[PDB]
RNA sequence: GCUUGAGUCUCGUAGAGGGGGGUAGAAUUCCAGGUGUAGCGGUGAAAUGCGUAGAGAUCUGGAGGAAUACCGGUGGCGAAGGCGGCCCCCUGGACGAAGACUGACGCUCAGGUGCGAAAGCGUGGGGAGCAAACAGGAUUAGAUACCCUGGUAGUCCACGCCGUAAACGAUGUCGACUUGGAGGUUGUGCCCUUGAGGCGUGGCUUCCGGAGCUAACGCGUUAAGUCGACCGCCUGGGGAGUACGGCCGCAAGGUUAAAACUCAAAUGAAUUGACGGGGGCCCGCACAAGCGGUGGAGCAUGUGGUUUAAUUCGAUGCAACGCG
């Protein structure tokens, strides 16, 4: 995205931003789903694991992950 | 031999090359290196090394010219990018301002199949 | 191993100069545990250079040796399943016996009248910089300069 | 007759529900021009391909077609198929509040009709990208495959046909009843909005679990529990959703739907192992790091073969072969 490096600002400051800025803005992961065409089962078959795993590990977060091992 | 101060660098990053092209800021060129230009082919066409190589090499091609500054434009993924914008005040130059200009559709074209290995 | 770091042996050093470095060459040099030999071998190679160089025995030894001497090795290592050679930077330790190593290595070919005299040609001809040792140096250097792709 | 089921009206709401017409922005390709030059592209590596006839890069502009990043959600709407920029026109349904009105108008449904992804077919357009077929380069023992470079129908539109899908929560529709918890979404009432609140009540939905059910797995108030109404369907595996006939279709084919023969099983769920070019954690001269060998030479010795009258017999992958 747009930085504009102004005055009394070092280099590497500036080049840590601006990778801060294509992490904020997500540019590589929407270059990287749009190099091949996944169909519309693959994108809702990936949507419904991604959060069957996100959430079944969410709620082992919250009472599972609560109990002593040792 | 024509002179002007300030230009825009364009590091054009693909996966299998990296091309570095200094221009002025009417968008016309004034020498370009790539990661294949000098040596560096194949599998090692796509480091951070020879993209690091490729702005040390596009860096004497404006010798001639005398640019005190430049805007650096970044475009597509992978292994180009940091090495190169760092290598390029490395070899001598004062980068103004840096934008990622990579094209992102909003769904317009097809892309081609998944491939299976 | 997959294990132990262990802590390493302790020779007993050079008996005509005491160094640790000339009991490493001796050590290298030698075949079928024989000792004598191969200091005897050592001494009449060494005491025969200082006089074609002009300086002491055993810095005389130390810069023939140090012109041998690799900044850098190639290794093999895996990430995609392709298996290519990365270059690594070499502990000194390591580096100075592969050094040794290398010298011998020249001296075992390069047949004349002598395993002494052989090394007293071999480590002058290191010593001014055309001998075979630095081409197996200088090919190490070429190869892991053609490598500098990975790092 | 009655108002409890079913409906009608008044007021709002949320919505990728649908059909028609516009329009915007990003991007890909192409064309024309400017700068500039030897690579680009691709791969695991390459080559085919493109490029000194000036590419790729880069900027200004044009022309087209298609799809609508972010929002975006285990979100929403729809009977299902399905539906995603924004605006307008036409239009369907669901829900909530308090009332009023009709007064059993209901539920289910064989034949019947309608809708029904994608691919396909017909006619007429359109054609950027992708891409069956096809071609070339690889890889390989081979490679009419995966990988690469191209590339036609098709995908898009209008109007017809086809009528099938793992059309699937593999779970017909409707109604009744039966412990709980965390959420999401959309109405609505009350209390001090006294503060990004609380206490309620409706619809839809997501997960986890109780009794109960179930072969088990699991389901569990949105049931696969406890019941009632109607419908469809099953009767061992293969032959076979096949043949023949009928009906439908432009065809591809769909629908309906056997038999001879053949086997003594086919199957479902789970269990203990073993295995994986599955995952994680480790170990061993297992690899790496080194040193020295063997395979080449000559002899010693053992074996296989061949020979012999006999070349006694046994061991004969690691774990037989200087072995008994």
């Amino acid at each position: 995205p747009v930085i504009k490096v102004r005055e009394n600002e070092p280099f590497d400051v500036a080049l840590r931003r601006f990778k801060r800025s294509c992490e904020k803005a997500g540019v590589l992961a929407e270059v990287r789903r749009r190099e091949f065409y996944e169909k519309p089962t693959t994108e809702r078959k990936r949507a419904k694991a991604s959060a069957v795993k996100r959430h079944a590990k969410k709620l082992a977060r919250e009472n599972a992950r609560r109990t002593r091992l040792y | 031999r024509k002179q002007v101060s300030d230009g825009v660098a364009h590091i054009h990053a693909s996966f299998n090359n990296t091309i570095v092209t200094i221009t002025d800021r009417q968008g016309n060129a004034l020498g370009w290196a790539t990661a294949g230009g000098s040596g560096f082919r194949g599998s090692r066409k796509s480091t951070p090394f020879a993209a690091q190589v490729a702005a040390e090499r596009c860096a004497d091609a404006v010798k001639e010219y005398g640019i005190k500054n430049l805007e650096v434009m970044v475009k597509g993924p992978g292994p180009g990018r940091e090495s190169t914008i760092r290598a390029l005040n490395a070899a001598g130059f004062r980068i103004t301002n840096i934008t990622d200009v990579t094209p992102i559709p909003h769904n317009g074209c097809r892309p081609p199949k998944k491939r299976r290995v | 191993p997959r294990r132990r770091v262990i802590g390493q042996r302790k020779i007993l050093p050079d008996p005509k100069f005491g160094s640790e470095l000339l009991a490493k060459f001796v050590n290298i040099l030698m075949v079928d545990g024989k000792k004598s030999t191969a200091e005897s071998i050592v001494y009449s190679a060494l005491e025969t250079l200082a006089q074609r160089s002009g300086k002491s025995e055993l810095e005389a030894f130390e810069v023939a040796l140090e012109n041998v001497r690799p900044t850098v090795e190639v290794k093999s290592r895996r990430v995609g399943g392709s298996t290519y050679q990365v270059p690594v930077e070499v502990r000194p330790v390591r580096r100075n016996a592969l050094a040794m190593r290398w010298i011998v290595e020249a001296a075992r070919k390069r047949g004349d009248k002598s395993m002494a005299l052989r090394l007293a040609n071999e480590l002058s001809d290191a010593a001014e910089n055309k001998g075979t040792a630095v081409k197996k140096r200088e090919d190490v250097h070429r190869m892991a300069e053609a490598n500098k792709a990975f790092a």
